[PDB]
């Protein structure tokens, strides 16, 4: 997992994370990963929490 | 909206970052990084009978004792590197100042 | 009186007390 | 036995959580960052107290 | 060619104390851990088919 391609595409609005700091995201190891997409209202991000 | 759901544990895991791989030692109090988990003390060899599908040892208190190498199967012991306090025997510093 | 030939040097009374009187490295 | 059983006591408490996120305090450094770390160490903290 | 061949006869017996497994992958020894998983409860109400 490299998060940097991550960044490549990055014109987010909102990259806040709970558990985990983003900047060291490469430093730990991983199992039990899911992807999730889908498309909501502009107003609707904050409600994703 | 994209979400991602890692779990976190003390765990082996199978998604791992980019950091590269080094060399193990033995018989030296050195601090080590496995998956993840991050501790310091002497790696040895271990004599305990390790199911093929455990990976960690842990003691009556619940704590890191053995683990199971990801790269080479192998088992070592962890012993936190050695400690204790230390007490000063004086007499009264009017007398003299040996320690 | 204390036994002679005990290495410790107790008497059988003292023996027996000791004897009926009964993880540390997690502790330290 | 009381002094036995006290001192396992105390040592059991090291693996509660606290309110925290981990119950080992090189997760919590290894995993967020410092402002956050700092709250997660205050709780561990007085709980150890 | 789904054909139906097996007739089957139910009884009902007791299951002692088997079922037992390992909950997870750490190796313990000489404790006594206490968990909380799907397990058979002891002296069942189990069923044998023939
Ligand atoms: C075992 O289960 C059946 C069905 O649940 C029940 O009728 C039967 O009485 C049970 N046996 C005993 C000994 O309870």
């Amino acid at each position: 997992a490299d998060y940097s391609v991550i960044y490549n595409f990055a014109p987010f609005f909102a990259f806040k994370c709970y558990g985990v700091s983003p900047t060291k995201l490469n430093d730990l190891c991983f199992t039990n990963v899911y992807a999730d997409s889908f498309v909501i209202r502009g107003n609707e991000v904050s409600q994703i929490a | 909206v994209v979400v991602l759901s890692f779990e976190l544990l003390h765990a082996p895991a199978t998604v791992c970052g980019p950091k590269k791989s080094t060399n193990l030692v033995k018989n030296k109090c050195v601090n080590f990084n496995f998956n993840g988990l991050t501790g310091t003390g002497v790696l040895t060899e271990s004599n305990k009978k390790f199911l093929p599908f455990q990976q960690f040892g842990r003691d009556i208190a619940d704590t890191t004792d053995a683990v199971r190498d990801p790269q080479t199967l192998e088992i070592l012991d962890i012993t936190p590197c050695s400690f204790g306090g230390v007490s000063v025997i004086t007499p009264g510093t009017n007398t003299s100042n040996q320690v | 009186l204390p036994d002679p030939s005990k290495p410790s040097k107790r008497s059988p009374i003292e023996d027996l007390l000791f004897n009926k009187v009964t993880l540390i490295c997690a502790q330290k | 036995n009381h002094n036995a059983q006290a001192l396992n006591t105390l040592v059991k408490q090291l693996s509660s959580k606290f309110g925290a996120i981990s119950s080992v305090l090189n997760d919590i450094l290894s995993r967020l960052d410092p402002p956050e770390a700092e709250v997660q160490i205050d709780r561990l903290i007085t709980g150890r107290l | 060619q789904c054909v139906n061949l097996i007739t089957r006869t139910q009884s009902y017996t007791n299951s002692f104390t088997r079922g037992v497994y390992y909950p997870d992958k750490v190796f313990r020894s000489s404790v006594l851990h206490s968990t909380q998983d799907l397990f058979l409860p002891f002296f069942s109400n189990v069923t044998w088919f023939h």
